[PDB]
Order: C-alpha cells, then structure tokens, then sequence
RNA sequence: CAGGGCUACACACGUGCUACAAUGGCGCAUACAAAGAGAAGCGACCUCGCGAGAGCAAGCGGACCUCAUAAAGUGCGUCGUAGUCCGGAUUGGAGUCUGCAACUCGACUCCAUGAAGUCGGAAUCGCUAGUAAUCGUGGAUCAGAAUGCCACGGUGAAUACG
RNA sequence: CCUCCUAAAGAGUAACGGAGGAGCACGAAGGUUGGCUAAUCCUGGUCGGACAUCAGGAGGUUAGUGCAAUGGCAUAAGCCA
RNA sequence: GGGUGAUUAGCUCAGCUGGGAGAGCACCUCCCUUACAAGGAGGGGGUCGGCGGUUCGAUCCCGUCAUCACCCACCA
C-alpha cells in the first residue's frame, strides 16, 4: 500500500490509518471513507486495487503532501519577501499569532539559549 | 531489451535529426552506469557494510564490490586500505534493465517529488544524482529497514557536451525542470 | 481570517489615493493612519507609515492582496 | 527474472527485475503529474 | 488631538492551566442539582450553513420566559502499551461575530501539521470530613475575552500509635 | 655503520666543518607467470564537511619505492591476483 | 656564554613515547536561611607561549625565537 507517499500503514482501523499520512487527518479520513462507502472498523488486510485507487482518486481531488509542502514554503517566501511583521517573526523565530515573547515561548524559541 | 530497442530506433533517429551529425557512431550513447554507496560509519560495525552490500545486490541483480580506502586521512579517521564503501558497475542488458526499473517505478516513489535539476551535468556529458530513502526500489521489504542508507547514481556516456547529454535525456522522460 | 463582509478603510488615505493617482507622483504620501487594506490600484506608490516617531516609505508589490499597512511596518526597534 | 509490473494508469508493463514477484503500481512515466505539477 | 508603547526578549523565580495515558481516550444509547443573572438585556421556535453564524419573532423587569439537553457515572463496541486514536503547543489557509477600529491584540469553528513531555534533581505546598482530590456551572469586570477572582453543585477517600 | 656536500668532473682526501639516519622489518614485503599505472586540482553527485567511497577532464611522475638521504626505476625495481 | 626542567581554562598540578584533555579551588544558575559564608543538585569555560616542519594527524615527535626556574662558569 504505497499510497500518497511512502506510508504503508498496516493493521490499523482505516479511520486512523488515513490520519497516519501527512497532510490528511481525522475529518478528512471520515469524509473519504464515507465517499468510498467503507466501514470504520476495518483493517488494511484484504485490500485491493480498487480499494487503493478509489481512495487515491478521492484524495487526489484534494491538495496532498508535495504541493502542500511547497505551498507552505511559498507562503513563507512570500511573507519574507514581503517583510511584514509576521514574515519577520517567521524569519527570526518568534511566536507570530499574538503571543508574549517574554516568558514561556520555548516551542517557538527552542530550548533555553544562555 | 525494451528501452534498448526504444533507443535503437527512436532516440537514434531523433538525435540525428536534432544535431545532424556526420555519422551515427558520433551520436551520444550511454556507455556505463555506476552506483556508489559510502558506508563510512561502518568504521566500527563491520557487518553494516555486509548488509548494505546485500541491499545493493537486491537493488541490482549482481553481487557488488567493496572499495579500498585510497589514502588515509585523519579528517575522517580512516586507515589507508579500509573496508570503506561499496559500488556496482552496470553495462549492457542489466544496465538497460536497471534504467527501465529506475525510470518507471522508482522516481515517482521518491519522497515528495519535483523535477530534477539542470546543472547536474559534469561539463563533458555525464550525469549523477543522490537519493535519500531507499525503499524507492521495489526489492526492499518495508519491514526490513535498519538505516536510511542512500546511494548515488552515475550515468556515464559519450556525450561530447553536457548540452548533447541534455538533449539525449530529453528523449527520455528524465523529469527536467 | 478577519474582516467578515467588507473591509474597513480610511477617509483621508482613500482621498490621497486619488490625489496621487489622478495628479501624478508628486511626493511620498503622508498619512497618520495605518488601517486600509491594499488594493491593486495602489501599485506604484510611495506612501509613509508612521511607527511612533518616524515614517517608512512603503512601496506596494503585486502580492499584497489582503495585506495591511502596519502589518508591513512594525513599531519596535530591537537590540 | 522477468516479471510484470502494472500500474493504476492501465500501463501493463513486463520488465526484468530481481524482485521475484509481480508488481502493483500507480504512477508510471505515463500519467504522472509532472507537467500539471510544474503548472 | 493623532499615533506608537505596559502585549518588547540573550535569561531566573513566583502564581497557575493542560497532559505525559488503560481507573485512560473514542463512538453510540444513556439518569440524577444548586445558588445565580436578566430591559441599551436575556433570548426559546423554525429555515439555510457539517459546524462557529444570519433572518423571523413568542415570552420575560421576571419562582412562569431566556441562559441550558452540565460532566465524570452505567452498559455495549473499541484502541492491547507504542510518543500510541493519549497530548495539544507552534504554524499555513479559509471563516464567523464584536466593535470606527483585530498590524502591533483578541474570542471561536473547520481543514492539515503533531515538537518536547513516558512522572520529574536538591528542595518545596495544602489538607481532620462531605473536607483532600476530581468533574461541571453561574456571576462581577465589560462593547469583546478567563487557566484569574467571587459563589454553587455532583461523586467522594487515607491517617493519627503520638 | 650508511647518505649528500666540503672532494678541485678516475679512486681516495682532514677538522669539536654544514646537514641527517641505522643497532630494525617480512612467511610476504620473497620467487615466478599474467596484468595494471599513480600525486594534486576542477566539475557533477544524499547524510558528507576544505579533504572518506562514484564518474569524467586537465595534468603526466611532482606520486610511489618498509625507513634517513642520494642514485635509479615506464621493459617499471610502484600496485593486484 | 654553556648543560637541566617549565609555559595549559581565572589560579595551581598530573596528561609527552602517538590517535578521546582529567584533579582541586574558583565562575555561573537554582535550593534551606530574614540576609551572606559553609552545605545539596546542574552546567559551560582551553584551542596547551609563539614561528615553521615530519607524518593521515601533534599538547605529545624535531629545529630555532620570547619568558621562567635550576646547575656550572675551575687551574689564576
Ligand atoms: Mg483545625
Ligand atoms: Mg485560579
Ligand atoms: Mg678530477
Ligand atoms: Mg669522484
Ligand atoms: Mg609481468
Ligand atoms: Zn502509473
């Protein structure tokens, strides 16, 4: 099952096995299995060519895994060439969405740099 | 045999009509294809190279060949004449088989693909490229991984210029941004 | 993400848009306001954003679609 | 040994490969999003 | 008067919040309160949007109407020990409503992302019965927010030789 | 004890003259047959880095010769089986 | 002049017969204390005086230069 990238998930319920691939999560998984008419309590055992390519076509109706990555990259390049406040915080590693820079921003700032 | 014959008719006539050479032996043909894997972190684990050689003899059909360390350097803490890396040379029928099973079924399983680069030629008509993952070849069971060991490919041809080699590979898919 | 149904723009900046477009590149454009949203008619303009004491000469590029003035001009000198 | 690869593009293609097993694929050289990807 | 700034950030400490999981998390069916607030206010009912919202207008100066069908709890089916369906930061996009105003700044829905964290060094805090702990809710501030303050309810322990 | 210069183009030639090494190693590093040709730089190439392993080009002994130096070595005295 | 040993974190020593830099005091951040010192937990700090070199590679191996310490400098 070389679908959507390198992931061959196995022995999972498909409702989580579709979250297992980058760029696709829970609600998208539920909608894909509804559009393919697949029960939630199935396993990846006994899977066929139809059960590959119907899933891949229904997810190829969606933005996945390569162009999403370079879309994030192109948004970041657009903000850096913009030189906005948010672009400056993206380029210098500071929390963008209205946080406090003073205390406890270590997800964005990394570990403590003395 | 397939892409060999595909060359033998279409690429021969295509390149000859492109560059209007004096003769057919003056056309670029692919001469050999070599494959390298630098196993260097096996300075301690002696069988890391042994299993990497099994991996390359699963990718290729033929048994590989180890490489001797040319001259000792302290920059990489190696001794001269050390079990240091493994290569496979390919000519002829297995070479065309490897190119077939490369360009059909391996390039699109590269992680998050976009087309290959342009300036990757030597200048005298050769090509080389390096991979990151290694289940891009089908001969690797996914439950057999033990490192993220990549490898690099060299297509050595008689292209008298890199632009001639570019037009040689434009007869193939050869993604080409 | 914001500004539901019709954005909010400025009176005097809106006037100075026509005061520069219909009357040529006289000067850089001087506003004490940092609010209005960039429309593609404004391409080719030197405007000024005041940061607390000082103006910055903002030029507008094509990909400034839903973007904002003070979003282009931060107001904190660092280090 | 010569095997047969087959992708989702309908491209049934027999090749020599040392897998020792028949093959299922999606993307071939035919019908891959390369030119649509560049666009 | 306009605008920037207490919301900056090489770092330490205090107060707190959410988890690190299986007594847990999920999905479905599911029964049991209190004190509150309300007129420039609360907002049932229906229709569209998966949803956060929009229109209509009943009633209520109030034990009648609104906030509103609270949650752990019980049965079933589940994931069977992993950074896992645990956890939710950070970030891209698309939204909604508020308010002249959301860049310096918010609140929420969704799509996708899934870092460290597998029980915490020396030290340190509370607590004698419906409390310790855990789970919800209401108010005041306000035009908009709570993990903060004030108040209420559900379940509900251990130990005291000294 | 070995090597160069001082040694004046045969040999040799002193000084508390100027500069260096040896008191070992090898069962292959020896014999033979068949065979190969290095250093350094540039380019391209995943981790990979000024420099590991791959391919090509310039170059053509600057490299190697168990070790100090000198002589010599391509018919190789260097390297592989 | 001449024979012997030494230059290392802020301070003081072992690391030199060749391939990872250790010990003690100090420094910095926490902790108990009304507050220091002592005490308990946790970190980083050198490019081994300098110039050249041999070797794949030097704190270590070799030749000078600056400084320090020691011993000699007798017959007259
Ligand atoms: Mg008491
Ligand atoms: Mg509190
Ligand atoms: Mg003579
Ligand atoms: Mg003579
Ligand atoms: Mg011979
Ligand atoms: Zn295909």
């Amino acid at each position: 099952a070389r679908i959507a990238g390198i992931n061959i998930p196995d022995h999972k319920h498909a409702v989580i096995a579709l979250t297992s691939i980058y760029g696709v999560g829970k609600t998208r998984s539920k909608a894909i299995l509804a559009a393919a008419g697949i029960a939630e309590d199935v396993k990846i055992s006994e899977l066929s060519e139809g059960q590959i390519d119907t899933l891949r076509d229904e997810v190829a109706k969606f933005v996945v895994e390569g162009d999403l990555r370079r879309e994030i990259s192109m948004s970041i390049k657009r903000l850096m060439d913009l030189g906005c406040y948010r672009g400056l915080r993206h380029r210098r590693g500071l929390p963008v969405r209205g946080q406090r820079t003073k205390t406890n921003a270590r997800t964005r700032k990394g570990p403590r740099k003395p | 045999a397939k892409l060999h014959d595909y060359y033998k008719d279409e690429v021969v006539k295509k390149l000859m009509t492109e560059f209007n050479y004096n003769s057919v032996m003056q056309v670029p043909r692919v001469e050999k294809i070599t494959l390298n894997m630098g196993v260097g972190e096996a300075i301690a684990d002696k069988k890391l190279l042994d299993n990497a050689a099994a991996d390359l003899a699963a990718i290729s059909g033929q048994k590989p060949l180890i490489t001797k360390a040319r001259k000792s350097v302290a920059g990489f803490k190696i001794r001269q004449g050390y079990p240091i890396g493994c290569k496979v040379t390919l000519r002829g029928e297995r070479m065309w088989e490897f190119f077939e099973r490369l360009i059909t079924i391996a390039v699109p399983r590269i992680r998050d693909f976009r087309g290959l680069s342009a300036k990757s030629f030597d200048g005298r008509g050769n090509y080389s490229m390096g991979v990151r993952e290694q289940i891009i070849f089908p001969e690797i069971d996914y439950d057999k991984v033990d490192r993220v060991r990549g490898l690099d490919i060299t297509i050595t041809t008689t292209a008298k210029s890199d632009e001639e080699g570019r037009a040689l590979l434009a007869a193939f898919d050869f993604p080409f941004r | 993400r914001s500004l539901k149904k019709g954005p909010f723009i400025d009176l005097h900046l809106l006037k100075k848009v026509e005061k520069a477009v219909e009357s040529g590149d006289k000067k850089p454009l001087r506003t004490w306001s940092r609010r209005s949203t960039i429309f593609p008619n404004m391409i080719g303009l030197t405007i000024a954003v005041h940061n607390g004491r000082q103006h910055v000469p903002v030029f507008v590029t094509d990909e400034m679609v839903g973007h904002k003035l003070g979003e282009f001009a931060p107001t904190r000198t660092y280090r | 040994e010569e095997i047969t690869a087959s992708c989702s593009c309908g491209n049934v293609m027999k090749i020599r490969s040392t897998v020792g097993h028949d093959l299922n694929l999606d993307v071939c050289s035919k019908c891959h999003p390369f030119f649509t990807g560049k666009q």
